[PDB]
């Protein structure tokens, strides 16, 4: 049918099944990428078409950036992990929305591991928002609903 | 010594007097302008040289139409407010050359799927006579060229 | 055919149906008809756009009719619609019908038709066969004069063979089919010949180059035969008038072919108010004609003022006694191309 | 009905184009039978094609003669291909008899009574009714009367050979063969339902039998449109030929260029077929003697008719004044300020606007004592016309340097 | 099915060829050669499993079997236009019937009719092969019928006819 | 002869010999190459001329965008196969398109392998479709008609 826009979009948290609702203002959510692995296979005197053998899939890296804000237990869950204390998991619902605020679709991103977080650089010569990007490595991706 | 009936067939008509139907309402307007079919060229050369010219994609088409307010009409307002994120109740606009009263119409321009971008709130100023006068330029596509 | 009663697959067969491409060219062969055919009526001339609309006609095919094997070789090399005309009534309803520019012999003779049909007026250009006996060359003086010595005629000697054949196959069945496989590959001022012959067709008597050395003078008979690289191929391009105006048919044929489409891309100035905004109208239309001709490599020369010129006015053509007679006389001229009838190849043994 | 809103309805009939021009308006004289009315009007104006569903059948008479052969009356369906190559609001005189010499000469005194007829046609194939009524018709084609060109139909390629062999006609040989089909109805076939009970299954299995075939016209109806359309594009002053047909099949006849040249100069144009145009028109000479130059094309015939249309319409303020000096200054210039006009549009052929036309009158220079005093006006008016193109030579020569 | 391929495949597509879900399957067995005396005339049409796909419909008739109607996208097209063109210009009810209310319903149907047209939905390559509407004064409504206080629209269309039949010649000798 | 534009093309998708007619409508395809892998050889006293021979053929990759639209058999699929269900074939047939909305020349795809499948990334600070760039492996590639 129509398409949809790309500029209205909500990702919520799960922090040990405990729901994050504080922290669903986000600049931009890196789209989510998968892709089965290949291996190319050719043989004999087959030398006039491929022959393509299937291997693992391998999931994207979800980056979400945001502007700088009062510290969430988003930001509390990310320091604890890159200070070294607990490595835990954290199961994140991405999701687009229409013009009533329903949501279309949405991807849940099953034990997505934080892997890195960083700030933009300080400058004083210019003037823009200080942002978090912040990358999580996910481990399986459940797309649910209708218009994906 | 060229009679009336000769006049309304032959001889030129007039910009000063047109009516427009903003989808089945009838809005009297000031100043419609800008309303065109435009289309790309694509050009392909080719070594002993011939010199290939084919017109392309067919170009965008917004139209920009202009009215006074009035004391208690308020209805290109509604129309750009009626905007929530992706969807607009479009319209169609047909423009048509009439007779001194609306009796008659003399060749007429439809407007398929219309749409409205940027009102223009009047210009205040304490040192000018004029009418409050806004503004409307909507984008859409398809115009056609009826005649009768 | 089958009758359709339910919705779905039929798998009825169909044996050796013979099939061939669908085909769009400018070259309509009207086909001379032998009156001992039953497929046509005489003064009405049925036209074929392809080889299952002859096929539609006929029925079912066989290798022994005149027709049927010449037919089919045309469809099998060039294609395009053509119209079967029979003999008796051929002098009627050839400047009866438009689309007509090459009137083969299927296998029939028409050297009596020819003379009265073939004008300078016109727009035709025939192509009739050579004998279908060996000629050597002691009967060089014999044969030749057995053909007219009119421009708008090209003679092809030796009659086709095809495995798929049991009568011999008339050589000017599938020169039409070259005519219109040429034009519209490498357009009509290149020469017809040195080309392939498809569908599998093969020449029944074999040619000498010693035997075609008298054949080429004068009232010239083109010859196709075979050589050791390519196969079977046509070896001639000269007409029958051996005058230096019109000697080789890519020269005639291209007058013929721009004739034709001058008289259609200035055919609004018919019934047009004659005065001059028609007349500059008129030369306009034709001086971007032939510019488009001149692009494309149609017309020899290298400026657009040696290649051709079209000059008419009051005075310049036309006098003021044409004028009031209802006269545009429009005078144009072109410079076509010359092919290479001749190579040779000189040897010296000791290198400088 | 009875109630508002909408009402689809499917199976709908066919319309056309209006195209209204009132200086080309034909006359039909037919086979028509009145449907709505039957009585009194005998002849009918028609503006468009819904007011000839308003008022008559959409239906050919048939016709049958007792082993049968049958005629079928294609002035339904000419009518059709009218409006739709040109239009206009013919006049529609429908004629069935053609016999009753009380009715056949009274053509004329009903038609002159209209005083808006320019073009005179006939779309039937009978030649036994068709040539009685161009015998009625021919007394308008005399000196005495204006306008009125009779464009006429010939059935093989000589000529129709009447007394209507003036300069005021032009005949079109190749019947057309229009795609439409009809929709069907010797004394009153509910007669002879009761009579002869074999005969009635006979008849009416050819009344389904002739519904299937396509039908022929004659192209004096469909030319009539052509007059029209080519009136409103170009105006009077072009030919009415070089002009595609539409709307209809192939042709009858498949005319040549050889028998063209001697139909043609006996003054038969003809409908010619070229594929990569279309049914073209292609001539426009009259059916005059081939010696007079002057009228030797439609266009020439048909301004001048044209012209003294518009000047009598111009000169009728001018008729119950006073006869003297000031009444031919305002005459003068009427035809003066109507001729600069056609002089403007290049109907006159010319450079400088006393060449193209000269109107001469006054007291001595046209008229006498004797003249005036009888009380008559007469002025010189004399016009140069454009004659158009028939013939071009191409000479294609070879040594261009 | 009806509503599942006018959603799908829009509404001149036939409404046969598809498959049945819900685990529906037919009592009786049709063979194709009973298949051929139940689709002339007053047809009927079939459901009927096959072995690559499972259970499909596998007929488009209707019961006339006259050209106009023969077949149900032809007919259910036809109905889905006139209950689509009666919501587009039902603005015009009881408005002043002069000429610029005609213009105004011409082009209120036109601009329909054009965007069903790029859609598949009618046969034909232009605009002018696939539809005409034409309203005025004289080419379809006397002018008795403006003060009786009707307007006469006359619209055509030419829709799409499906391929019932395919049939497959085997030739056993290539050329 | 005269050359042809390149934006009128559909592309049809044949999942298990069954055709899939929803999805036709893309944003780009990414045009087809085939390429001869060539070893160059040089040997002896021939140090003037190069000398290569042949080798397998390497087929290109097909990727396709669309804009994200309701859910569909091709989205299905899709999905089906980048989960881990299930590998299966799918044949892919692309033709260009002529005015009158006839097929120039059309490509067969032959077991075409669904191998990746990435949405463009959500952004609040630009406006934009959301597209589904998937891109699928084919092993044959079989041109068919006229106008190459």
């Amino acid at each position: 049918y129509t398409p949809v826009v790309s500029h209205r979009f909500m990702a919520s948290f799960i922090f040990n099944r405990i729901p994050d609702p504080l922290d669903i203002r986000f600049q931009r959510i890196s789209g989510l990428s998968r892709e089965l692995q290949v291996t190319q296979y050719s043989e004999g005197g087959e030398n006039a078409r491929n022959n393509y053998l299937a291997e693992k899939i391998q999931h994207g890296t979800l980056t979400l950036e945001r502007g700088v804000m009062t510290v969430s237990p988003l930001t509390w869950m990310f320091d604890r992990v890159l200070s070294g204390e607990k490595i835990a998991y954290a199961d994140v619902v991405v999701m687009l929305l229409n013009e009533n605020s329903l949501p279309l679709s949405s991807w849940t991103l099953s034990n997505a591991l934080p892997v890195r977080w960083q700030t933009s650089d300080f400058d004083a010569n210019s003037n823009a928002i200080l942002v978090n990007t912040l990358e999580l490595r996910y481990q399986d991706m459940r797309w649910l609903g209708v218009k994906i | 010594s060229t009679s009336t009936s000769q006049i309304a067939v032959e001889y030129p008509i007039p910009v000063y007097r047109f009516i427009v139907s903003v989808g089945d309402e009838k809005i009297p307007f000031n100043s419609v302008s800008g309303l065109d079919i435009s289309y790309d060229t694509i050009e392909y050369r080719d070594g002993v040289g011939n010199w290939f010219k084919m017109p392309g994609q067919s170009q965008s088409t917004n139209i920009t139409l202009r009215k006074g307010v009035f004391p208690g009409k308020t209805e290109l307002f509604d129309w750009i407010n009626s905007i929530q994120l992706n969807q607009v109740e479009k319209k169609d606009i047909t423009i048509s050359l009439t007779n001194d009263a609306g009796t008659e119409l003399l060749m007429t321009w439809n407007v398929s799927n219309a749409f409205p971008t940027s009102l223009t709130s009047p210009s205040f100023d304490a040192t000018s006579n004029d009418i409050a006068v806004q503004e409307i330029t909507l984008m859409a596509d398809r115009v056609i060229m009826q005649a009768v | 055919t089958t009758v359709t009663s339910y919705p779905g697959v039929y798998i009825e067969e169909l044996n050796s149906l013979a099939l061939s491409v669908s085909n769009s060219a400018t070259a309509v062969p009207v086909f001379a008809v032998d009156e001992q055919n039953q497929y046509i009526s005489e003064d009405n001339a049925i036209r074929i756009n392809s080889w299952m609309d002859y096929l539609n006609l006929i029925g079912n095919f066989n290798n022994e009719d005149k027709l049927d094997v010449s037919v089919r070789a045309y469809f099998a090399n060039g294609g395009g619609y053509c119209y079967l005309v029979k003999t008796t009534s051929l002098e009627k309803i050839i400047p009866t019908l438009d689309d007509v520019t090459l009137l083969v012999a299927a296998g029939e003779d028409i050297k009596t038709t020819v003379d009265v049909l073939c004008q300078p007026g016109k727009g035709l250009f025939a192509v009739f066969d050579g004998p279908e006996t060996e000629l050597t060359i002691n009967g060089a003086e014999e044969a030749k004069q057995a053909y007219t010595a009119t421009p708008f005629a090209a003679v092809y000697y030796p009659w086709l063979k095809a495995d798929w054949a049991n009568i011999d196959i008339p050589p000017s069945a599938v020169m039409a089919g070259v005519y219109a496989s040429v034009d519209l590959s490498r357009g009509v001022w290149k020469a017809p010949a040195n080309v392939a012959l498809k569908g599998g067709l093969e020449p029944k008597f074999l040619v000498t180059d010693e035997l075609q050395g008298e054949y080429n003078t004068g009232r010239a008979i083109n010859m196709i035969r075979n050589f050791s690289n390519t196969g079977t191929t046509v070896w001639g391009a000269r007409t029958l008038e051996d005058k230096d105006n019109w000697r080789y048919v890519p020269v005639r044929r291209l007058f013929n072919s721009v004739e034709r489409d001058i008289k259609r891309a200035m055919s609004f100035a018919m019934f047009e108010p004659n005065n001059q905004p028609t007349w500059e109208r008129v030369r306009a239309a034709i001086s971007n004609y032939l510019y488009s001709l001149w692009q494309q490599g149609g017309l020899a020369g290298s400026k657009e003022e040696d290649a051709y010129f079209v000059q008419i006015g009051k005075g310049i053509t036309m006098t003021q006694e044409q004028i009031d007679a209802g006269q545009m006389i429009v005078k144009v001229g072109l410079a076509a191309v010359r092919p290479a009838e001749f190579i040779i190849l000189q040897f010296t043994q000791d290198v400088e | 009905l009875k109630a508002p809103g909408v009402y689809i309805e499917e199976d709908a009939s066919l319309a056309l184009s209006v195209s209204n021009s009132a200086t080309a308006v034909p006359v039909f004289i037919g086979k028509f039978t009145p449907t709505v009315v039957d009585s009194i009007q005998v002849c009918t104006r028609i503006s468009n094609w819904l007011e000839f569903t308003s008022s008559f059948s959409l239906a050919p008479t048939v016709e049958i003669v007792v082993i049968e052969t049958i005629n079928l009356s294609p002035a339904v369906e000419a009518l059709r291909l009218y409006f739709q190559n040109g239009g206009g609001a013919c006049y529609i005189y429908p004629l069935n008899d053609a016999e009753d010499e009380l009715v056949l000469a009274a053509i004329p005194e009903v038609i002159e009574q209209k005083g808006d007829i320019t073009l005179l046609v006939c779309p039937e194939l009978d030649l036994d009714y068709k040539t009685k009524i161009y015998g009625a018709v021919s007394s308008l084609l005399n000196d005495n009367k204006v306008g009125y060109f009779l464009i006429a139909d010939s059935n093989d390629g000589e000529s129709v050979s009447g007394v209507w062999n003036s300069a005021k006609a032009a005949a079109y040989y190749p019947q057309l063969e229009t795609n439409l089909k009809f929709s069907t109805l010797p004394k009153n076939l509910d007669e002879l339902r009761t009579i002869n009970e074999a005969l009635a299954q006979d008849i009416d299995a050819r009344l389904l039998e002739e519904k299937q075939r396509a039908v022929i016209i004659p192209p004096s109806a469909a030319i009539a449109g052509i007059y029209c359309q080519t009136d409103n594009r170009r105006g009077v002053w072009k030919a009415p030929a070089n002009v595609a047909l539409t709307g209809i099949g192939s042709l009858l006849d498949k005319v040549d260029d050889e028998r063209q040249g001697e139909m043609n100069d006996k003054g038969i144009n003809v409908i010619r077929s070229f594929t990569d145009r279309g049914f073209m028109v292609w001539g426009a000479r009259t059916c005059v003697d081939a010696a007079n130059i002057s009228w030797r094309y439609i266009p020439v015939r048909r301004l001048f008719n044209s012209v003294e249309r518009d000047i009598r319409q111009a000169l009728r303020a001018v008729l119950f004044e006073t006869n003297s000096q000031p009444t031919w200054v305002r005459a003068k210039a009427a035809v003066d300020q109507y001729l600069y006009t056609l002089w403007q549009k290049n109907a006159l052929m010319g450079a400088r606007p006393e060449e193209a036309y000269f109107v001469q009158i006054g007291q001595d220079i046209t008229m006498s004592e004797a003249d005036i005093k009888q009380g008559k006006m007469i002025m010189t008016v004399g016009l140069a016309a454009v004659r158009p193109a028939e013939f071009i030579i191409l000479q294609f020569t070879q040594d261009v340097v």
